[PDB]
């Protein structure tokens, strides 16, 4: 199918540069005009502007004229964008997207996997896993909410896994808030009494920025 | 440079009913007999992806449910059946001239029976206890509507602030909501007292759910 992989996570200090890529597969690259698309968490769409690989040209939003550039390596297909002067307005998602239609006025018919920009000075964090086990002394009753604090990271994101994904249905991700300029989130997961705590749990957590997992086995205390 | 604006910003309908969602232009968006108005469908955590092109034809693999018409300055945005899972921020986006622009975007909620949430409470772990940190957690679990309040109370009396709320996004598959409310103290603060309540006041109860524990066992 169509694809359109996205570069990474990035983060960048105020005023410095970020670029980041586009890699398109299942088509010919040089035949499509790609755009690219802001999108500020996690609300509105704005346009940035667009450039046709092949030849080509290029055009912008005034809105973005001394702030974007857009390039292309045809060889790899691979489009690019960079971003400079940045400031925390600049932290969002960014997605570049294949014109399709037969005309300059066509729709966005595919949309890359997204690259978040977080524009910030706070430092990266690694994060701090707790347990969120019973309790004092009993279980109650039919089924036991279990969970991990991770705590105290940045930037985002992180991701908890239950049993390496065993635990899946029952599994909830709380989004990330920012507390002193830090983030925490927590995840649960939900299984049987019957099952706990002989059946062992465990959630490991991925901080890819720090390059840190952590894995915490949900002992009773 | 065109404006679009969507109504509503937000919509809750039943599984079964049916959705309209406007937008209007500040300008026509028509040119050689055609509308240049599309709709694209953002599931949270995910890309939009196109669901109607030129106000009314419908994208390959996007099912017959979704379907869109107007021209000029109005167009709409239909559901129909609306599902489970089509819960999503729809945008309208106008192509007629440079810049493209975007609407604000319609948040899809599902409308469902009223549900109370399930409530975990969890002390502070002996690991974060080393570090001189103390937070306790209380989950609140699987509930409709979105709406809820949790209060925190240390030996009776409320403690705000150092309280963070987090919900989910409504389940695409239950159509709930969940909630983590997390009070953070230190350690010292934390050892100071003895009970510790978490309460969820819901509209499914004029009774709020209490959890409760004991630092003491
Ligand atoms: C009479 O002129 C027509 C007619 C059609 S039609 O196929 O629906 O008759 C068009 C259908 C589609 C058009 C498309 S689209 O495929 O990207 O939606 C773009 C343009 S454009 O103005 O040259 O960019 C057009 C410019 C003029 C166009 C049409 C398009
Ligand atoms: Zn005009
Ligand atoms: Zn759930």
């Amino acid at each position: 199918e169509v694809q359109l992989q996205q570069s990474g996570p990035e983060l960048v200090k105020p005023g410095a540069s970020v670029k980041m890529s586009c890699k398109a597969s299942g088509y010919t690259f040089t035949d499509y005009y790609m755009h690219w698309v802001k999108q500020s968490h996690g609300k509105s769409l704005e346009w940035i502007g667009y450039i046709y690989p092949n030849n080509g040209g290029n055009g912008y939003n005034q809105k973005f004229k001394g702030k974007a550039t857009l390039t292309v390596d045809k060889s790899s297909s691979t489009a690019y964008m960079e971003l400079r002067s940045l400031t925390s307005d600049d932290s969002a998602v960014y997605y570049c997207a294949r014109r399709g239609g037969y005309g300059i006025r066509g729709y966005f018919d595919v949309w890359g996997t997204g690259t978040t920009v977080t524009v910030s000075s706070a430092k990266t964090t690694p994060p701090s896993v707790y347990p969120l086990a019973p309790g004092c002394g009993d279980t109650t009753g039919s089924s036991v909410t279990s969970g991990c604090l991770v705590k105290g990271y940045f930037p985002e994101p992180v991701t908890v896994t239950w049993n390496s994904g065993s635990l899946s249905s029952s599994v909830h991700t709380f989004p990330a808030l920012l507390q002193s300029g830090l983030y925490t989130m927590s995840s649960s997961v939900t299984v049987p009494s019957s099952t706990w705590p002989s059946q062992t749990v465990t959630c490991s957590v991925a901080h890819p920025a720090s390059s840190t997992t952590v894995d915490k086995k949900l002992e009773p205390s | 440079d065109i404006v679009l604006t969507q109504s509503p910003a937000s919509l809750a309908v039943s599984l079964g009913q049916r959705a309209t969602i406007s937008c209007r232009a500040s300008e026509s968006v028509d040119s050689y007999g055609n509308s240049f108005m599309h709709w694209y469908q953002q599931k949270p955590g995910q890309p939009p992806k196109l669901l109607i092109y030129r106000a009314s034809n419908l994208e390959s693999g996007i099912p017959a449910r979704f379907s869109g018409s107007g021209s000029r300055t109005d167009f709409t945005l239909t559901i129909n059946p609306v599902e489970a899972d089509d819960v999503a921020t729809y945008y309208c986006q106008q192509s007629n001239e440079d810049p493209r622009t975007f609407g604000g975007g319609t948040k899809l909620e599902i409308k469902r029976a009223d549900a109370a949430p399930t409530v975990s409470i969890f002390p502070p772990s002996s690991e974060q206890l080393t570090s001189g940190g103390a937070s306790v957690v209380c989950f609140l679990n699987n509930f409709y509507p979105k709406d809820i309040n949790v209060k925190w109370k240390i030996d009776g009396s409320e403690r705000q602030n150092g309280v963070l709320n987090s919900w989910t996004d409504q389940d695409s598959k239950d159509s709930t909501y969940s909630m983590s409310s997390t009070l953070t103290l230190t350690k010292d603060e934390y050892e100071r007292h003895n009970s510790y309540t978490c309460e969820a006041t819901h509209k499914t109860s004029t009774s709020p759910i209490v959890k409760s524990f004991n630092r003491n066992e």
